[PDB]
């Protein structure tokens, strides 16, 4: 399945089987996105300025 | 046409500076946005834990 | 330091002169001007300047061509001196001091790829975010440069 999925238009990932493990994964991956949200605004503010 | 000094080379210098100044600063958004999109897609993917 | 005549030497070398004297004289000036310091070791001088508590700009600070093998020996103390420098920065308010450190922090990834993990263990990312809005223009500009290159190259 893995080596047939890529041949077609597909994207791959990985997820924990447990439930609270998935919750912790969500928390840890959610923590590090506000910086991404802000960086583009910062660089624009510089650009137009 | 008032005479203009030899600061033509200063113009050359500051232009040659601004070029990379803007290139390195602009070539970042293309990445930072796709990383945001990939993380957000991963988030909705995980949203189906049940 | 205060001269920065490096642009001038080429400017006057290229231009027009009928005399046979100054042509070689300016070449002598250029070769003795750049070789004296621009062609010098850094890590020893880097340590000397940082321990003094005095931080400024120099050809060593920004030059990169001579920075292909410094990073490996910047890890001798597990970056103890450099992390302590970052701490003093966290307890520093001099804009020049703020900018100079972040410059080499960026040079880390610009030259050395695998030092990302130690940067992560530094924990200064939030302090960089805080530096984003500090009053001086130069400090926040250079901080944005550093954080942007860090984040983009972090996948790179």
């Amino acid at each position: 399945i893995r080596k047939i999925a890529e041949s077609l238009d597909a994207n791959l990932y990985d997820v924990d089987s447990s439930n609270e493990g998935r919750s912790q994964q969500l928390a840890k991956v959610n923590k590090n996105l506000s910086d991404l949200y802000t960086v583009l605004k910062t660089t624009s503010t510089t650009l137009e300025s | 046409v008032p005479p203009s000094g030899s600061v033509i080379d200063d113009y050359v210098r500051n232009a040659s500076y601004l070029e990379e100044r803007l290139i390195q600063m602009e070539d970042a958004t293309d990445q930072i946005e796709v990383q945001k999109n990939d993380l957000e897609q991963y988030r909705f993917i995980l949203q189906s834990g049940d | 330091l205060l001269g920065n005549a490096l642009p001038t030497v080429q400017s006057l070398s290229e231009r027009k002169y009928s005399d046979e004297e100054l042509r070689q004289d300016i070449s002598n000036l250029k070769e003795i001007l750049e070789n004296e310091y621009q062609e010098l070791t850094s890590f020893d001088e880097y340590s000397s300047e940082l321990k003094s508590g005095r931080l400024e700009w120099s050809p060593v600070h920004k030059s990169e061509k001579f920075w292909r093998e410094n990073a490996v020996r910047l890890n001798e103390k597990n970056y103890e001196l450099l992390k302590i420098l970052t701490k003093l920065l966290e307890v520093s308010d001099d804009p020049q001091v703020l900018a100079v450190a972040a410059h080499d922090v960026g040079e880390y990834v610009r030259h050395y790829p695998r030092g990302k993990r130690v940067i992560e263990q530094l924990g200064g990312k939030q302090l960089v975010m805080n530096h984003m809005h500090h009053e001086d223009q130069q400090v926040r500009y250079n901080a944005l440069l550093a954080v942007q290159k860090l984040m983009v190259h972090n996948w790179e």
